[PDB]
């Protein structure tokens, strides 16, 4: 197909080719549409307005079309359209997708815009004044497959105002402020992209109903305690990042709750989490790492313990084996004066170790395992390297000797059967 | 997806009766009323209506403040003779013991206001400020400026800076060289007697006052178009603000912060800024670059609401 | 653990200056680099920066200061008028207002600047206004003090230059004589707006959500129970409530989204509350003892609230 894209001259450029398909126009300070040459052909199927402002509709001038599949309005500024026209058309019901971004709908213009027609579907309310939503602005909308409920300031919510609505799989109401959210009506959702919003409480219900979605965001929420899920299994990744709680399912694999004020931690909250896949609990005031669970952190893909003031960790003294696996294992801004001699001659699948900002003070008892290096630094190790060779049988790729401060004499000793294997090498 | 009852509709009708019920406990001071009964069954005193007639019609300390009303002198003294009121509209001080018995010490005191008749207004003219310090001399405070209007009106004016040292006024047109005038009176009652930013940065409180903060133009806020100035400091302020009665401090620092304080009216305890400062922006678009100047910007003094 | 939420509270505070100057220009992103060469400053821009800078001695809309100046002591300005013992005179082309402030009406503040040499025990200050040929118009009356660091005064006079761009005169000025009992030039500061800047280039009586005020009216009889009170019956204690919504702050801006956020956020606080600035007392008075009281109550009476 062909379009003309970025061209203006008068309202309806009338010269399109016939049977045509596509069709974009941005840019175009449109005045006013009219029901006399808006159909050329009734074989348009793609639309897009974007830049486009325009008010004086025709009341449905869409009539005379064949037939309507998509439809997306864009820096549109309907203001006084409840004297326009009802709603904002009435085509063919075979609708797909509709858009209404940047058009300041509000109470009255939301009750006017939804009608008694089940098949709309992708309906965006981005960058709209949107205050509450009520039982009777829903009727007619069986189904609302694709959900936008960005930049809506939705503060109150009648109970129950998602009745009869199945295909809920996304939710994405962003930027919104909404106090609290403490039932969850919806019988199939997907993902819940609740992130840059104020939350002050979490106190979902439960019961025998298992939930089926598949992620949670809680970020930029000001909570108080640990948002309790139901007992649902079903779950794969999971957002907690930029909360606060105060500490005074089966699937999860997924963890990010960095910033926060993580004290003590119970035993339970990490014993009922079975086979995980990540974590991220960086930048936290976490001063006790005692471990005394059989699997307290299970099996793991990558660690980030940066910006972490606990004073040491051990495994236990008689632990029958220590980690499954684990490939990354990020920490900085540290303060362990002892070093663990049961965290590393444990297992070989370590790949990546960097003790940045962590004053290793390793004993000189001749590292010798884990011969699978990948990369590797020393960023503030405090004792100055060690007076042997250091790696024997190892290969080193990644080394990063910033900032060390120690016993190097320029003679270069440890980077002597690594020199040959390399990938990349700084230092400062 | 729903939300709690929040505000709740029945609670915004509810509970306003008691917080200011509980706002003139706190300001009158009186837990419970004085007395029931022992009192005359009659109309009130003429002298309080008009009082409070005068006092009603148009023209800060937390607790309440006393207001009272100083006659006019009737002009009738051995000093009078010597005005003759002409060239120079006569006026008359007032007797410094009845201003004793009013005012007991001049820290009680906190303002006044001095009234005036304003009749014909025929020509348009202005109203000099005159200070009695010396028999022989005078000095000049203020002037003010009259709109013509039949119905009289009282107008104030700013003796609160010179009647607090008065313990121990004319009225005149300038000149080129090429019901009785009372006074209102609001004092304290005896019984009821008792922001910069670096005197809460020096020490830390936790009340609601200014904590540090610092805006540089380089990776906070990502961009570097401004140019100038490159850093101040934009301050803010936060406090847990509680209720001025539940906890009953009663201390002169703390009671200084409650200027702005409504729970009422306001719905919830909040702190707001009252005094700002503006603030100069430096960019550079089109030919000749221009410069804007913004006010109300930085927060300077916060009280709680 | 408590440097968690200070630096939570001052990423919010540095976010909410983002949006507000974001959405205080008015516009897109401008380019940072541009064509403008980096070179240094030229003196006219410090010169606005010193002046802008020293304490002086639709408000939220776009405020733009311009400079102009006096001209020097010549045969045109001894013409009129001449100084007989001791006079100082400051007055300005009608053309270079014109140039500077386009509209009368686009004109908002005015400011007037003075260099004083700041060595005297005693001195008053008159100021005196052109109105006529033959006449002058009386103006403002201040003080001094006796201080020993030279520092620029500033007056209010943006209703003689409001008067002087609504009138086709061809040159006024001021005056400024005595007080008389029976390369350093003036500054001057002009408030506008540029004509690119505009837009067009209450809430009571309607019924809206925002933070606004209505009606309530309660007595002492009978929802209060306080029969100690005679006068007044009632008064009108109004409150208002706003959820103040917050934007976030993006690169992109719509047009009339400017003015939603002008609504929505005029000071950009972290956490804003709809409570009120303007407050009025009322008084009132009851029998206790033997002697008659009134107590006037202030921060009782509301107009307007906004959450800044
Ligand atoms: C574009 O759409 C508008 C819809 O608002 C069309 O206006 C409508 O035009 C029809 C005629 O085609 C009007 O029907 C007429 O009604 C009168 C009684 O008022 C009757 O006497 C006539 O015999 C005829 O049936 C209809 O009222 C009118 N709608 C209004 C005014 O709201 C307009 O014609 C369309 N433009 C076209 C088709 O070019
Ligand atoms: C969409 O078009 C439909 C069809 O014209 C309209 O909805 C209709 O609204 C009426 C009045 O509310 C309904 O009548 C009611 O029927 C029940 C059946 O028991 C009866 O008990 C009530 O007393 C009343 O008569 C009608 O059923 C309903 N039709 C449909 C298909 O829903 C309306 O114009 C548009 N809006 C909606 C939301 O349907
Ligand atoms: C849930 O909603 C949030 C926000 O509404 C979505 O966050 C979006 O994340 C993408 C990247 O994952 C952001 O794109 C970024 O754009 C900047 C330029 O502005 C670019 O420099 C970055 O490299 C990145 O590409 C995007 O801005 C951000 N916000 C929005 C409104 O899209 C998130 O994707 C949603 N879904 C989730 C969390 O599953
Ligand atoms: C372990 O995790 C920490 C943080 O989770 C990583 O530190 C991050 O390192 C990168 C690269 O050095 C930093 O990016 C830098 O950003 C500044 C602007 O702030 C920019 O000017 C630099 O050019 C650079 O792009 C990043 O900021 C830093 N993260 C934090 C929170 O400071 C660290 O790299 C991780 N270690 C490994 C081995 O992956
Ligand atoms: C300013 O106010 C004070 C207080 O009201 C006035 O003092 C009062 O002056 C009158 C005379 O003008 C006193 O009355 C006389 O009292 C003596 C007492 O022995 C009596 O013998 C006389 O027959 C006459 O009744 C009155 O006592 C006195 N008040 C007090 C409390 O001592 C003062 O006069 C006022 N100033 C002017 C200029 O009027
Ligand atoms: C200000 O007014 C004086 C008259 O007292 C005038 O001499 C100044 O310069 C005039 O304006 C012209 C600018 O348009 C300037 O180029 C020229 O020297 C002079 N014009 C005439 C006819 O004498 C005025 N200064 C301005 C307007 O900036
Ligand atoms: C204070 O003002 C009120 C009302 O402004 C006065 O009450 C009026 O008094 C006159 C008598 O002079 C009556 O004719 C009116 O009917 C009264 N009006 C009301 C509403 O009561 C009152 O008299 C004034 N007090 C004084 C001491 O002058
Ligand atoms: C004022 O002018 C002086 C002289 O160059 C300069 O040093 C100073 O920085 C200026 N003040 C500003 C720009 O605030």
């Amino acid at each position: 197909a062909a379009d003309c894209r970025g061209q203006s001259l008068a309202s309806v450029p009338s010269s399109l080719p016939p049977h045509a398909r596509m069709l974009t126009l941005d840019a175009n300070p449109l005045k006013t549409l009219w029901n006399h040459s808006l159909q050329p052909y009734p074989l348009l199927e793609s639309l897009s307005l974007h830049s486009c402002h325009l008010e004086r509709i025709s009341r449905g001038a869409f009539q005379e079309q064949g037939h309507l599949r998509s439809l997306v309005l864009g820096d549109n500024c309907l203001s006084e359209n409840y004297e326009e026209t009802a709603a904002a058309l009435h085509a063919l019901p075979g609708l797909r997708r509709l858009d209404l971004s940047g058009n300041a709908l509000t109470e009255d213009m939301a009750a006017l815009m939804l009608q008694n027609l089940s098949s709309l579907r992708s309906v965006s309310l981005a960058g709209n004044t949107i205050m509450r939503l009520d039982d009777s602005v829903f009727e007619g909308l069986e189904r609302l497959r694709e959900l936008d409920l960005q930049r809506n300031y939705i503060f109150e919510i009648e109970g129950g105002a998602f009745d009869g609505l199945a295909e809920l799989r996304h939710l994405n109401l962003a930027f919104n402020n909404l106090p609290c959210i403490v039932d969850f009506g919806l019988t199939r959702l997907r993902v819940l992209n609740v992130s840059y919003n104020v939350l002050e409480w979490f106190l979902a219900t439960g019961g025998e109903a298992a939930f089926e979605l598949e992620t949670l965001d809680l970020s930029h929420n000001q909570l108080l305690f640990f948002p309790l899920l139901p007992q649902y299994s079903k779950l794969r990744t999971l957002l907690l990042r930029d909360n606060n709680m105060g500490f005074y399912l089966a699937d999860l694999r997924f963890l990010d709750m960095s910033q926060n004020q993580f004290q003590y931690l119970p035993d339970g909250f990490l014993r009922k989490m079975p086979s995980l896949s990540h974590l991220n609990l960086h930048q936290n005031c976490l001063m006790t790492l005692h471990i005394r669970e059989h699997e307290p952190p299970g099996a793991l893909t990558e660690l980030d313990l940066s910006h972490n003031q606990l004073s040491e960790l051990h495994l236990a003294p008689g632990l029958a084996s220590c980690l499954g696996s684990l490939r990354l294992f990020n920490l900085s801004s540290n303060q362990l004066l002892g070093v663990p001699p049961g965290l590393f001659a444990n297992a070989r699948n370590i790949t990546t170790l960097d003790m940045s900002h962590n004053q290793i003070s390793l004993c000189p008892l001749p590292f010798r395992n884990m011969a699978s290096l990948r990369s590797l630094s020393l960023e503030g190790c405090g004792l100055g390297a060690l007076p042997d060779c250091p790696f024997q049988g190892t290969s080193l790729t990644y080394l990063d000797l910033s900032s060390n401060w120690g016993v190097l004499n320029g003679s270069l000793a440890p980077l002597q059967d690594v020199a040959p294997m390399l990938q990349v090498l700084s230092l400062r | 997806l729903s939300t709690c009852k929040t505000i709740d509709m029945e609670l915004v009708k509810r509970k306003r009766i008691e917080a200011i019920r509980g706002q003139i406990l706190s300001k009158l001071r009186l837990a419970s009323p004085p007395s029931q009964g022992e009192v005359p069954p009659g109309p009130l005193p003429e002298a309080v209506l008009a009082l409070y007639n005068s006092t009603r019609d148009r023209v800060a300390d937390y607790y309440a403040k006393e207001v009272t009303r100083v006659l006019m002198v009737e002009t009738h003294n051995e000093i009078y003779d010597k005005f003759k009121q002409s060239t120079h509209s006569i006026y008359m001080f007032f007797n410094t013991s009845e201003l004793r018995e009013a005012v007991p010490e001049p820290v009680l005191l906190s303002r006044a206001e001095l009234r005036l008749l304003r009749l014909k207004l025929k020509v348009e003219q202005h109203v000099e400020l005159y200070q009695k310090y010396s028999n022989n001399s005078w000095r000049y405070l203020s002037n003010r400026l009259l709109a013509p209007s039949d119905s009289p009106e009282w107008l104030s004016f700013d003796v609160t800076g010179v009647v607090r040292q008065w313990l121990s006024f004319r009225l005149s047109a300038h000149c080129s060289c090429d019901n009785r005038p009372f006074l209102l009176l609001m004092a304290t009652p005896l019984e009821r007697a008792q922001l910069d930013t670096n005197y809460c940065f020096s020490s830390t409180e936790k009340n609601c006052c200014v904590r540090q903060l610092y805006i540089d133009f380089r990776k906070d806020l990502g961009w570097k178009w401004i140019h100038e100035p490159k850093g101040y400091h934009a301050n803010f302020c936060l406090g847990p603000c509680p209720y001025i009665w539940s906890l009953d401090t009663q201390y002169s620092k703390v009671l200084a912060l409650y200027n702005q304080h409504n729970p009422g009216a306001s719905a919830a305890p909040c702190c707001v800024p009252q005094a700002l400062e503006p603030l100069p922006i430096v960019y550079y678009v089109g030919r000749k670059p221009k410069v804007e100047q913004l006010s109300n910007m930085i927060v300077r003094s916060c009280k709680c609401s």
